[PDB]
């Protein structure tokens, strides 16, 4: 209930290396798109931590609004 | 009575009914704006004669929840007067813009104008600091969208600096709201002023300084002004009035409201000693940057900033003999600056543009619209028995007991400079003409002139109008009769 | 190097000034001087067991109204700033076919779910605005995965103004008695009211105002991205 | 833990704030803006207010970041800071 | 100081820093949006009581144990304030490159 | 008669009038970041209390 939280924090700051460095224009984009799903899996995890039934109601809404963003970021790159 | 709560709801329902009738035709679009602002003058006049009937304001509730847990619209003796004057100025704008702005898509301009009227009657009726912020952002985005509405490059950039500066000021204002709430925990100004004497002396200083700061940015003094003599230069001609008449007064009142809501704490005296200094720094710079000015719309745009700076000069000096006379400038300069941007607007729509070269020669060429600019430019220095003379005398005598002779010799210095760039303008339109083109314009030859006869009657009879601002100063002078008339 | 370092100095003294000004309380309990009344009187005075949906539409009742005023003014402002009577797409540069069919079938999957957000401001958090913004997201998915997808404008902004009117007509027919007075749960005006307290009979007045405001803000951002994706 | 992941999220928001304005590529600036909306939504949720978290999720993730690159579409993509004969003049 | 106070004031700090020193116009709008994001982050982080926590349940969780019901209503408008102001300013950012020829604040001469 | 006062007052007014052209171009720029710097300066004065 507690150890997983620090593991996900380790995961997200370990994914920070791709958005700080990385010379291309789209490695930052693959950095943010994976950063949303790990934090969605974080947002489901805190429903166990605070024992609340309503905290899953934000997680699926954020599971939409990553996907629209990463289509929109990767549509001007093609047209 | 809450029956007079239609100062916000009626502009709201009509601004949500105008995109409903935008596809039903083209005819009754622009005449839908005139009948509603006439109804706005009616609902304003109801509140106006009901406020000055008794000695009690209408505590327009936000439902079945008594303050401070809800929103109160303290429509005081101040508020009914200013809602009345903005109703009559907006009705003067609606019968003006019917045949002067049709170059561009007026299909959606009507709702933008009426939402500015909504932000008007919201800003000078607000009781919550949250509602204060929300109505100010309504007026702000109204101005973002409406100073940009010409799409000509020089007008496109004219909004840009204002949208980024009003964005940073609204940001700072929310930080100040978060800090005043962070000490107290309350929001309504009735429960705020009775509490803000011993909340924390080191927390209320930064919060009050940033609140006065972020509320100043949408208004104008010295740093956060130069978008305004860029907005009047590049906008539709009717909204240059409604900005220069209204939006400066709501910002300067709500700044001078909330400043006189915390008049017990330490560090407040240095805040009003800054606000004096910045108001004096803006009566000099604005009214002296118009001296070597070429564009005549800019030559009045700089003048409108210099008149609001001396409103700020007496709105935060003391408590009396000048706050109740500072309102005597706000309800008076709106009328004379309604006259200015009428005549500039009618020149720019009849001849074309606002350059002096196409402004020169209006003595014989133009009718008494040029006399309206004459009798308006006479009344900013206030030379004859006129109304700005009475009001500026009240403001200069206000700067006697506290903050004297340096915050006089700059505002009163500017009226020497403002004496120059008007009679370098009235001379080159009456006695340089050499061009007899009749060009008849008898559609405002009566309406602007009945306005021009409204400044000639207040010029000889101030005491039927100066008795109003004595009882209309009672909303800003104190806190105790304000609070006890809420709770 | 002069401008950046000097800005870092002044912004460090700004941040230090705010941090010294943030010495009110280290995240303590003693904050609610009026805020306890919002919590202890929310289950019986409005009906919505939600805390935030009762304070912002009933208690601070003129603040979601200024909010929809701000969003409607953003729509009419962007529409006034971009107006050319031609309104064509860019080059449309198709690109993929698991994208068009991908957002095709997924478009009613967000249309079902965005409505679920604004109908439920009772046990679920939020209100009308996340549901309306993800309805606009569904509009954007069909707008950024097709070659035209021009929803007809004549007949589009009509329902936006109709939904804002539907807010204000609850204020104006709410003026049949007093300021707001909810018109719906405390007097049997059109139907019943106050059945139990949980999701039975939709609480009080707060759901239908969120359907109407969610419909308004749902057609809000979709119109903005519509008239901003139009070239000559 | 309790406070360590909070310090991780807040320093990640700061390092995605500083690097949101250091870049010249504006599509990369939209990436940095979207990551700031990410960490703001996570911090809203971790500070236990889910209403603002899901509203800022539906606003800042693909209606503020995906409206901005939507505006740089028919505009610049670089800073365009420029070698040259008549340059930096 | 707590991490929320410093992080919300440093987001406002970086949003303020991206208005002064930066020269491209859309970078300035990025600073405006970042600063509004940090502002509403501070607006939430005023009332956390460090403890009892369920703002919206009121069924499984007892009352008088929720967090700060005042600023959650202050932030529900003040976020979409920012996206409406940004959507308004982006139109001007499009018009300034359409009518003029560039988007740098030292080159836009009327 | 070589030291008139008609010349001196025209000198002092032309100095004020060219200062009027001076303050017009200095404070009122097209640089947006100049007004941002003005806002940061007056905010710095509010820091100084």
């Amino acid at each position: 209930v507690n150890i997983y939280l620090l593991l996900i924090g380790v995961a997200t700051l370990l994914s920070m290396y791709r958005v700080f460095r990385g010379p291309t224009t789209v490695d930052r984009l693959v950095a943010v798109d994976i950063m949303t799903t790990i934090t969605v899996g974080l947002m489901v995890l805190f429903a166990l931590y605070y024992r609340r039934i309503i905290f899953l109601d934000v997680a699926l809404v954020y599971a939409i609004l990553s996907f629209a963003g990463v289509i929109a970021f990767a549509r001007y790159l093609e047209g | 009575s809450q029956v007079a709560a239609l100062l916000i709801a009626l502009p709201l329902i009509s601004a949500f009914f105008v995109p409903v009738l935008k596809q039903i035709g083209k005819s009754l679009i622009k005449p839908f704006l005139v009948i509603i602002t006439l109804l706005q003058t009616l609902i304003a006049s109801w509140a106006f004669v009901q406020v000055y009937s008794t000695g009690k304001p209408i505590i327009i509730y936000a439902g079945g929840w008594k303050p401070p847990i809800g929103i109160n619209l303290y429509i005081g003796h101040f508020a009914a007067l200013f809602i009345l004057v903005i109703a009559v100025v907006s009705f003067l704008m609606a019968l003006f813009n019917f045949k002067a702005v049709t170059v561009e898509p007026i299909d959606k301009y009507a709702m933008l104008f009426l939402l500015l009227l909504l932000g008007a009657t919201g800003m000078i009726a607000t009781g919550d600091i949250f509602n204060l912020f929300v109505f100010m952002e309504i007026t702000a985005i109204s101005a973002y969208a409406l100073t940009a509405y010409n799409k000509t490059g020089e007008a496109a950039e004219a909004s840009m600096k204002y949208i980024v500066l009003g964005g940073i000021g609204s940001s700072f204002f929310l930080v100040g709201v978060a800090l005043i709430y962070g000490a107290t925990g309350t929001l309504n100004m009735a429960h705020l002023a009775m509490l803000a004497n011993d909340i924390n002396p080191t927390v209320v200083q930064v919060g009050l300084a940033l609140i006065i700061f972020g509320l100043a940015v949408e208004a104008e003094l010295f740093p956060l002004n130069a978008w305004a003599p860029d907005a009047y230069q590049a906008a539709p001609h009717p909204i240059t009035v409604m900005f220069s008449a209204f939006v400066v007064k709501a910002g300067l009142y709500a700044m001078a409201r909330i400043l006189y809501l915390f008049k017990d704490v330490s560090g407040w005296s240095s805040l009003t000693k800054l606000l004096i200094a910045m108001a004096t720094l803006t009566v000099v710079f604005a009214e002296l940057s118009a001296l070597r000015q070429k564009n005549v719309k800019r030559m009045i745009a700089y003048s409108s900033i210099g008149q609001v700076g001396l409103i700020a000069l007496a709105l935060s000096l003391g408590t009396q003999e000048g706050v109740s006379a500072g309102v005597f400038h706000m309800l008076n300069h709106a009328i004379v600056k309604t006259m200015m941007f009428m005549a500039i607007g009618y020149v720019g729509i009849t001849l074309g543009g606002t350059m002096i070269e196409n402004f020169e020669g209006l003595g014989k060429r133009m009718p008494l619209t040029s006399l309206s600019l004459t009798i308006g430019g006479i009344a900013t220095v206030g030379v004859p028995l006129f109304n700005v003379f009475w009001s500026k005398l009240r403001i200069i005598l206000a700067a006697a007991h506290e903050g004297n002779l340096w915050p006089v010799a700059l505002v009163l210095f500017a009226s020497v400079v403002e004496a120059v760039y008007y009679f370098r303008l009235i001379h080159t339109m009456w006695f340089k003409g050499k061009s007899g083109e009749r060009i008849p314009e008898g559609a405002i030859a009566i309406v602007l002139l009945l306005l021009a006869m409204l400044i000639i009657v207040i010029g000889v009879y101030p005491t039927p109008f100066w008795n109003l601002v004595t009882k209309a100063g009672s909303d800003i002078v104190e806190v105790s009769k304000y609070v006890a008339n809420v709770l | 190097m002069l401008k950046r370092v000097l800005a870092i100095l002044t912004i460090l003294v700004i941040g230090y000034w705010l941090a010294q000004g943030l010495a009110d309380v280290p995240f303590g309990q003693d904050k609610m001087v009026v805020g306890k009344y919002y919590l202890e009187h929310v289950k019986e005075e409005t009906g919505a067991v939600n805390a935030v949906t009762a304070v912002v539409v009933n208690y601070r009742g003129l603040d979601t109204l200024g909010e929809v005023t701000v969003l409607f003014i953003a729509s009419t402002g962007v529409a006034a700033l971009l107006w050319k009577k031609k309104r064509e797409r860019t080059a449309k540069t198709e690109g993929s076919v698991v994208l068009t069919t991908g957002a095709r079938l997924l478009f009613p999957f967000i249309a079902l779910f965005g409505m679920y957000i604004f109908i439920h401001g009772h046990l679920t958090p939020g209100g009308g605005f996340p549901g309306g913004a993800t309805i606009a997201t569904a509009f954007l998915l069909m707008y950024l995965a097709f070659t035209i997808y021009e929803i007809p404008h004549r007949g589009f902004e009509v329902t936006e103004g109709l939904a804002g009117m539907g807010y204000v007509i609850t204020g104006l027919i709410g003026l049949a008695i007093g300021g707001y007075f909810l018109f719906d749960w405390i007097w049997q005006t059109w139907g019943w009211g106050h059945e139990n307290i949980g999701r039975l009979f939709s609480g009080g007045f707060i759901p239908i105002i969120y359907t109407l405001i969610g419909i308004k803000v749902g057609t809000e951002l979709s119109g903005i991205v519509d008239n901003m994706l139009k070239e000559e | 833990c309790i406070v360590c992941i909070e310090y991780i999220i807040v320093a990640l928001m700061i390092i995605s704030a500083i690097l949101a304005v250091e870049w010249r590529d504006l599509l990369a600036s939209t990436v940095g803006m979207a990551a700031v909306s990410l960490f703001a939504s996570i911090l809203f949720f971790f500070l236990q207010a889910p209403d603002v978290a899901m509203t800022e999720a539906a606003i800042g993730a693909a209606l503020s970041a995906a409206v901005f690159i939507f505006a740089i579409k028919r505009t610049y993509r670089y800073e365009t800071e420029e070698l040259g004969w008549w340059v930096r003049w | 100081i707590s991490s929320y106070y410093f992080g919300a004031i440093s987001l406002i700090l970086i949003g303020l820093y991206a208005v002064l020193v930066k020269k491209n116009l859309l970078k300035i709008l990025i600073g405006l949006s970042i600063m509004e994001t940090g502002v509403n982050l501070l607006l939430i982080s005023i009332g956390y009581v460090s403890g009892k926590s369920a703002p919206i349940l009121s069924e499984g969780v007892t009352a008088s144990n929720a967090v700060d019901p005042i600023p959650q209503a202050l932030v529900l408008t003040a976020i979409v304030i920012g996206v409406a102001t940004t959507a308004m300013a982006l139109s001007v950012a499009i018009l300034l490159y359409e009518k003029y020829g560039t988007l740098n604040i030292e080159e836009i001469r009327r | 008669l070589k030291m008139s006062f008609d010349r001196l007052y025209h000198d002092i007014w032309k100095a004020i009038e060219e200062l009027a052209d001076l303050a017009r171009s200095y404070v009122y720029n097209g640089n947006i970041q100049a007004y941002a710097w003005y806002l940061a300066i007056i905010l710095l004065i509010l820091v100084a209390m």
